[PDB]
RNA sequence: AGUAUGGGAGAGGAUGGUAGAAUUCCAGGUGUAGCGGUGAAAUGCGUAGAGAUCUGGAGGAAUACCGAUGGCGAAGGCAGCCAUCUGGCCUAAUACUGACGCUGAGGUACGAAAGCAUGGGGAGCAAACAGGAUUAGAUACCCUGGUAGUCCAUGCCGUAAACGAUGUCUACUAGCCGUUGGGGCCUUUGAGGCUUUAGUGGCGCAGCUAACGCGAUAAGUAGACCGCCUGGGGAGUACGGUC
């Protein structure tokens, strides 16, 4: 599981202003951490449904928030998916 | 609370044993619950009887 | 890391050993890291009901701060040796130092 | 665990015991274990004991 | 032959019979007595009345081994625990303490089906 | 609508250990004619020694008391204790993004019990079956036995009175009495009293309803989207198709 540090560099790393929390970035960057990291939990516990509930809720809320940064800003999009090395 | 305070866990065992209800002792429902964890692992550790 | 506290009941007529075993589990967790915030020994307690037809044993608590590593190595070692018949092993957040009661 | 003093009777003693064991409700759970009872027909029981509670409480009240 | 002062009597008391045993500490058996042995065949072997026939003569036959006190245990949900226990004072030992020790599981095997009679 | 930081409750999920009670069986002492079962009996067990009682051993399954109109979960469901991995929820104040929302045809995931496939395990219970009763007859209810199955691992099946017989989301509309998890205030020394929030219950005004009844957890007053109905049988049936 990440903890306060890795959060904390991502926030940093991915911020587009000062005390900046909200931003679609810095979401889509936690989110994809997050993922990232959970696919080692389900790759030992095959039949943790009520886990795996949370883990698509959590895709979902990233493909919202790339759908609606594509709609604002394509440049900001396509540098972001770039950056996390999204496919789409 | 916690399952060294024998003297307090004795308070809520009856002779033979089994665990006193709230509704006759007067106990609120969180204090009720960690009694009863600790009553649970004390009888592990043997320091007080299962039953009898 | 985090805080575990640890009791075991350990055999009467391997009571003399008591104190070795117990500088042996500490110093194992030195090397490791750790941090031994209290040990205490209860003495000779009589059981409430008989342990393998054992009634005395002797009481040992140890709150100590580990990793997974030392954790899983003090427990193979609790498992393996003959003299400690029983343990307990709780996990705790906060480091407890304080003189708690049956330590008389 | 009955044990008599001195000198009391052994009618005292049977029925002092007796009052022992109605206080202990031993009796209750060797009954409980004559027949298996379904998960839906305990269920059901302590709903309507609930249920029975919370009237008796009322009125008890009032 | 062998000689104790202190026994134990045991009511196993069900709801067909009641079998009164009379044993030493340590659990070996002197005498015993049943509902059956003494005629009361068929569903009467469960009444108080049979039961205290049956402590009556497991009494009288303890006697010739010789006690005085004896310990008493009351296990099964009979009708028949009252009268048994009560003829032993009446043959004239003297009950140190009586209890129950009935068997409860805690949460194990599976009873059997509920009877739609 | 969502994000970061402090705190809290819980049978939420997956994996692995471990403890006590009880049932069955086995071995051994004590001991001797019954035990068992029913409305009453009988089949059955026992003098190559039961049942009862005491000691030791083996194995499987389930977790008394606490326990609650309690709690958690989308639903199905989830109860001994401990460790590891892990999802959601509640609560305070600032900070941040700036409509990023609601519903949802097709689709897809989960989905009690019984059932199926491969390999294990098997204490208790128990469809099928065998015997004893009852009865005009018993194919059943009752009794004595008892195999699948109930358990584990890996998959399938996709159905229930899967029910609150009440789709999801939002706002508004008298009161009174309980209970669970938090926040705030007040006493005044520690136990109580007021509020506010998210759940869970009992009455009840207006309103609604054929009536029963519902009534801030609406079946009231309104808005958005979806599913479904059109007399009873034939019939959730035939044909075709998909699995």
């Amino acid at each position: 599981a990440l903890t306060n540090a890795d959060r904390a560099e991502i926030i940093a790393k991915f911020a587009r202003a000062e005390n900046d929390t909200g931003s679609p970035e810095v979401q889509v960057a936690l989110l994809t951490a997050q993922i990232n990291d959970l696919q080692g939990h389900f790759k030992a516990h095959k039949h943790d449904h009520h886990s795996r509930r949370g883990l698509i809720r959590m895709v979902n809320q990233r493909r919202k928030l790339l759908d609606y940064l594509n709609g604002k800003d394509h440049e900001r999009y396509t540098a972001l998916i770039g950056a996390l090395g999204l496919r789409r | 609370i916690d399952y060294k305070d024998i003297d307090t866990l004795k308070q809520y065992i009856t002779e033979n044993g089994k665990i006193v209800p709230s509704r006759i002792t007067g106990t609120k429902a969180r204090y009720q619950r960690q009694l009863a964890l600790a009553i649970k692992q004390a009888r592990y550790l043997s320091l007080i009887p299962y039953t009898d | 890391m985090r805080h575990y506290e640890i009791v075991l009941l350990v055999h009467p007529d391997q009571s003399d050993q008591v104190v070795g075993m117990v500088e042996r589990y500490i110093s194992q967790i030195k090397e490791a890291d750790g941090q031994i915030h209290r040990l205490e020994d209860w003495g000779r307690r009589q059981l409430a009901y008989p342990i393998n037809k054992i009634h005395k044993a002797h009481y040992i608590l140890m709150n100590v701060e580990c990793g997974q590593s030392t954790l899983d190595e003090l427990e193979e070692l609790f498992r393996y040796n003959d003299a400690i018949i029983r343990n307990l092993i709780i996990r705790r957040e906060h480091a407890i130092t304080e003189e708690s009661l049956l330590a008389k | 665990q009955v044990k008599l003093k001195e000198g009391e009777p052994v009618d005292v003693a049977i029925r002092r015991f007796k009052r022992s064991c109605e206080k202990a409700g031993v009796l209750a759970d060797v009954r409980k274990r004559e027949f298996y009872e379904k998960p839906t027909q305990e269920r059901k029981r302590k709903k309507a004991a609930a249920v029975k509670r919370y009237q008796k409480k009322l009125a008890r009240e009032s | 032959t062998r000689t104790v002062s202190e026994g134990v009597a045991h009511i196993h008391a069900s709801f067909n019979n009641t079998i009164v045993t009379i044993t030493d500490r340590q659990g070996n058996a002197l005498a015993w007595a049943t509902s059956g042995g003494q005629g009361f065949r068929g569903s009467r072997k469960s009444t108080p009345f049979a039961a205290q026939v049956a402590a009556e003569v497991a009494g009288k036959a303890a006697l010739d081994y010789g006690l005085k006190n004896l310990d008493v245990l009351v296990k099964g949900p009979g009708p028949g625990r009252e009268s048994a226990v009560r003829a032993l004072g009446a043959v004239g030992y003297k009950i140190n303490s009586i209890t129950d020790v009935t068997p409860i599981p805690h949460n194990g095997c599976r009873p059997p089906k509920k009877r739609r009679v």
